[PDB]
């Protein structure tokens, strides 16, 4: 995980550019325009490969890594210095807001449609990094995050009888 | 050849290659008011001097990394390639530190520099490493080596950012020239002889007058005028002045005679200046140039060398007193010399003595220049009165 991180911030272009660079903000613009790649068609092969999809996926491939690549449990962070280095590399290298904006979307429930779009894996990334990396014992932090992210996700999923599409 | 030794003053200069034209700029820090870091121009010399005075660094502790956490956790050495050094800035006394706030909108992930006074913590430590491939860790550095440094907090590049009037030094991730020029290497300063970059005044042998410009109470038009004056004048912030050298490499070497350097007036921050239809004067950074405002000092009346001495790379010869060693001002343009006039008329005689500077060719044999050292004590008192009336009068026009 810590060479992983040296290596990442060597080359900062791993990052999307949409993130890294002097250009695009971050996550929340750069997965707004990749609902528009993936609504519009005009942007893709007229099975083909979904441009919006394919950056959503990177993007979610991406932040599921750095989750995974924060330093622990709390373990060994909590007397360590260089697992508080990492995880303040981190932190600082991806807000918090952002982060909270990407997972307040509240993707549609579905006759049948496509999943070739923003598919609710995309959120279990973010939910990883947040769990792994900002963590939760905050008491409104908390409450803000279950009714703004959370509640209209969770209704989508409890408002099913029959029409089992996506589980 | 010359190793980078301890407890040396040092100067940290990038060169920086934008708009198709190359530059030299240097880390200052202004320490009294503000604690972040920001660029003086070496280059483009010849009209605006760089304030070497806050651009001086002195290399405190050179340790391992390892050593380093251990001591967080918890002599003159050689720098030594993959240690980390403690850059203590010369004139504010604190040190060097990577922030944890952002001023350049233009990154959002990098961190400013600054200064801070506590050693606690691993911000104010700079890891340094080489950039050439000739040169491993555990390697001496030399002067003149390509350094570059990484902040032991954050990991993050000592990166010269660029901006239209961001003009920043950050702990970025892209890598940057940083060479040290030497100032003083730290060795046997000879006590009572007279160093590069000091600040100090001159008396007279048997008339206790001192070269300085009047006080607040007039305009700064009035304060521009040069004179003597004698009495409680004798200890002042507005008495003062300091050395600048041309030279940016070993500029707090032993200065000796015949060489250029220009005056500074410490309370005011201007340049003594000439133009040939007036005397001598006081005038700011924007127009110094270096034939107007250089100046050097003989020992004798003569003319008999002027061009002799030309460069020498190291920490010189220690020949000029203080006490015991009569100089004589001498322009680098006209070849003038000082002398003292009589201005005030016998009908105003008694009251206020001053006595003005013309720099002429004849003078009077009974000048008997003595230098004498200011404490660092008051040096900083006048730069920091500097600094801070220029504050208060910018806050001053900005609100009326």
């Amino acid at each position: 995980a810590n060479v992983v991180v040296r290596l990442l911030i060597r080359r900062p272009e791993c990052f999307g550019p949409a993130l890294r660079g002097e250009g695009g903000n971050g996550l929340l613009a750069a997965m707004e325009e990749a609902i528009k790649i993936a609504e519009d068609p005009s942007r893709d092969g007229p099975d083909t490969i979904h441009m919006g999809n394919a950056i959503m996926t990177f993007y979610a491939a991406l932040i599921d890594l750095l989750g995974r690549c924060a330093p622990e449990m709390h373990l060994i962070h909590a007397g360590k210095g260089e697992a508080i280095r990492i995880r303040s590399i981190l932190r600082s290298l991806i807000p918090l807001g952002d982060l909270v904006g990407v997972i307040s979307i509240a993707f549609q429930m579905p006759e049948p449609d496509m999943s070739a779009g923003f598919c609710p894996d995309h959120k279990a990334a973010m939910v990883l990094f947040l769990d792994r990396v900002y963590g939760i014992e905050v008491q409104d932090f908390l409450l803000h995050l279950l009714e703004v992210g959370f509640l209209p996700d969770l209704r989508a999923a409890a408002s099913l009888d029959t029409a089992a599409l996506s589980x | 050849i010359q190793f980078l030794r301890t407890d040396d003053e040092v100067v940290l200069q990038c060169t920086a290659t934008i708009h198709k034209e190359q530059q030299k700029l240097c880390l200052a820090a202004e320490g009294f008011g503000n604690r972040l870091c920001f660029l003086e121009s070496t280059s483009n010399s010849k009209n605006v001097p760089p304030d070497l005075s806050i651009c001086t660094f002195v290399l405190e502790q050179s340790l391992s990394v390892r050593a380093l956490q251990e001591m967080l956790a918890n002599g003159h050495r050689t720098l030594l390639y993959g240690h980390a050094i403690l850059l203590r800035h010369s004139y504010s006394g604190m040190y060097l530190c990577c922030l944890s706030t952002s001023r350049s909108s233009t990154d959002k992930l990098a961190f400013d520099v600054g200064l801070q006074e506590d050693t606690t913590g691993e911000a104010c430590w700079w890891t340094i490493h080489p950039a050439s491939k000739q040169r491993s860790e555990g390697e001496k550095v030399r002067v003149g080596d390509d350094l570059i440094l990484v902040s032991v907090s954050s990991e993050r590049y000592l990166h010269l950012s660029y901006g239209n009037s961001s003009w920043h030094v950050d702990a970025a991730f892209q890598q940057t020239l940083w060479s040290v020029a030497p100032i003083s290497s730290g060795s046997e300063a000879a006590q009572g002889y007279l160093i590069g970059g000091d600040v100090l005044r001159l008396l007279h042998g048997h008339m206790d007058e001192c070269l300085t410009v009047p006080s607040g109470e007039h305009g700064e038009e009035q304060r521009r005028t040069v004179h003597y004056e004698g009495g409680a004048v004798s200890v002042h912030a507005r008495s003062l002045w300091r050395l600048e050298t041309l030279r940016v490499a070993w500029s707090g070497s032993h200065i000796r005679w015949g060489q250029p350097f220009r005056l500074r007036h410490v309370t005011t921050g201007k340049y003594l200046s000439l133009m040939e239809d007036k005397n001598l004067l006081l005038m700011d950074k924007e127009k110094a140039d270096v034939k107007s405002t250089a100046f050097a000092f003989r020992s004798s009346k003569e003319k008999l060398d002027v061009g002799v001495r030309k460069e020498v790379d190291g920490m010189g010869t220690s020949e000029i007193k203080y006490g015991d060693s009569i100089c004589y001002i001498q322009h680098v343009d006209t070849g003038l010399w000082l002398t003292y006039q009589a201005v005030d008329v016998k009908s105003a005689r008694m009251g206020s003595i001053q006595r003005k500077a013309i720099m002429h060719h004849e003078g009077h044999m009974d000048d008997g220049l003595n230098l004498s050292r200011s404490q660092h004590e008051e040096s900083r008192t006048a730069r920091v009165i500097r600094s801070t009336v220029f504050l208060f009068n910018r806050f001053i026009r900005g609100l009326d």
